């Protein structure tokens, strides 16, 4: 009935810079509140009744607005402020939540550190073989991973998982798992994980050779 | 102090029905308006509805009016949610919250997960991630592969060592083809902190199940 538009949807701010995010309503609302949500946590009550700060909210935060357009401001962006921010209106008998604003901490470019892990003897016993590649502490978030088995590309059985922005480092991490059978693993010798990122012209390659033993 | 604890979540068959409960303590439950909120994996917050302290007025999100029934006891200090013809689409964390004036969710529970699937439950198998002497070092990277489990639930992963230069990275679960999840946990520490012959324990807790422990070697 009442639509809330949060803008920008995805934003970035550097450390110590002033950030303003907005929440606008399709019609007049009785009240508006803000909530912060991080990675594996319940939403935290942040700003209530347009400008009141909830229990342990830092003084750098402020809420403003009336009628239809509302704002959330961070005077000095801190690393720990990297989160999703949700606005919510109340107009009896309805409660509506905006789609959220993802706020990222803008940091310096950083090349990923690649590590490659061969399958466990424990897993091999089971007749399974997962080859794991970790790509750590990179910025910006955008990355492309490729797997090669005996110099040729492998697409199927690849599981990718991206981390959350670290809020001490302001970096991202990624995991890429190639799962094969023990028979399929033992049929090939070289395993390679290659990452394409803006910080390098060429791919960041990490490989291992399984032979003899 | 105020506490809200949801229970009743878990695996439910598509087209099934379940009742969720939210136990409230540390406040006089009977005086407050209570609500339910849901969040599908990777999606935003969606209001289900609210209940008046003395059960007379129940307000819902118009679209959801047709599959959810909010109720409360007051004696039992419990809030309930009945979900009737559950779709895969209904898979989400369900949160109960205590409402304040101006429709603010002042206190929230930790949420209970509802997984609408036909696929059977499966416990994870934990495997060590260690590299041979001639493959890495300084810093040392070790890990625990938490493999082929369902449903996703809540995974608690703790390591035997902690410090200033010891970093833990818990990778969010990834769903394979079969319909089984895998996660990995990684520990980065200075080589001096994880010498050859030594090990670090990874402690995994899937939902309310007993902890599964693995001793991971610093070097292969
Ligand atoms: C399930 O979780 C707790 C983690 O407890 C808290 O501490 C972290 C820093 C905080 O962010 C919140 O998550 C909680 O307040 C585990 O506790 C730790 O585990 C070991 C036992 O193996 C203890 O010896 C540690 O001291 C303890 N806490 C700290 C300081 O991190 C709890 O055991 C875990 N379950 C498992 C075994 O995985
Ligand atoms: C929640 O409670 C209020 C009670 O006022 C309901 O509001 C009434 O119903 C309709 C649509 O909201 C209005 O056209 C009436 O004028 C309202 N008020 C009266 C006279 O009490 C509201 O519908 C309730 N329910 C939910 C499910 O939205
Ligand atoms: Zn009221």
């Amino acid at each position: 009935e009442i639509v809330l538009t949060q803008s920008p949807a995805i934003t970035a701010a550097s450390l110590g810079q002033k950030v303003t995010i907005t929440c606008s309503a399709s019609s007049s609302v009785s009240s508006l509140h803000w909530y912060q949500q991080k990675s594996g946590t319940s939403p935290k009550p942040w700003i209530y009744e347009i400008s009141k700060l909830a229990s342990g909210v830092p003084a750098r935060f402020s809420g403003s607005g009336s009628g239809t357009s509302y704002s959330l401001t961070i005077n000095t962006m801190e690393a720990e402020d990297a989160a999703i921010y949700y606005c919510q209106q109340w107009t009896y008998p309805l409660i509506t939540f905006g789609a959220g604003t993802k706020l990222e901490l803008k940091r310096a470019d950083a090349a990923p550190t690649v590590s490659i892990f061969p399958p466990s003897s424990e897993q091999l016993t089971s007749g399974g073989a997962s080859v794991v590649c970790f790509l750590n502490n990179f910025y910006p978030k955008d990355i492309n991973v490729k797997w090669k088995i005996d110099g040729s590309e492998r697409q199927n059985g690849v599981l990718n998982s991206w981390t959350d922005q670290d809020s001490k480092d302001s970096t991202y991490s990624m995991s890429s798992t190639l799962t094969l059978t023990k028979d399929e693993y033992e049929r090939h010798n070289s395993y390679t994980c290659e990452a394409t990122h803006k910080t390098s012209t060429s791919p960041i390659v990490k490989s291992f050779n399984r032979n003899e033993c | 102090e105020v506490k809200l604890l949801e229970s009743g979540g878990g695996l439910v068959q598509p087209g099934g029905s379940l009742k969720l409960s939210c136990a409230a303590s540390g406040f006089d439950f009977s005086k407050y308006w209570m609500s339910w909120v849901r969040q599908a994996p990777g999606k935003g917050l969606e209001w289900i509805g609210e209940i008046h302290p003395d059960s007379g007025t129940i307000n819902y999100t118009p679209s959801l009016k047709d599959k959810f029934i909010i109720s409360r006891d007051n004696a039992k200090n419990s809030l309930y949610l009945q979900m009737s013809k559950v779709r895969s689409e209904d898979t989400a964390l369900y949160y109960c919250a205590r409402l304040h004036y101006y429709g603010y969710n002042a206190y929230w529970g930790q949420g209970t997960l509802v997984t609408v699937s036909a696929e059977s439950a499966r416990n994870p198998t934990i495997y060590p991630l260690t590299l041979p002497p001639a493959l890495s070092s300084d810093p040392v990277i070790i890990g625990c592969l938490i493999h082929d489990y369902f449903p996703s639930g809540t995974m608690n992963v703790t390591w035997g060592k902690s410090g200033k230069d010891i970093t833990t990275v818990n990778f969010p679960p990834a769903l394979a083809s079969g319909g089984r999840y895998t996660m990995s946990n990684q520990l980065t520490l200075p080589a001096v902190e994880c010498p050859e012959g030594e090990s670090v324990k990874c402690s995994v807790q899937h939902d309310s199940n007993p902890v599964q422990e693995l001793d991971v070697n610093c070097s292969g």
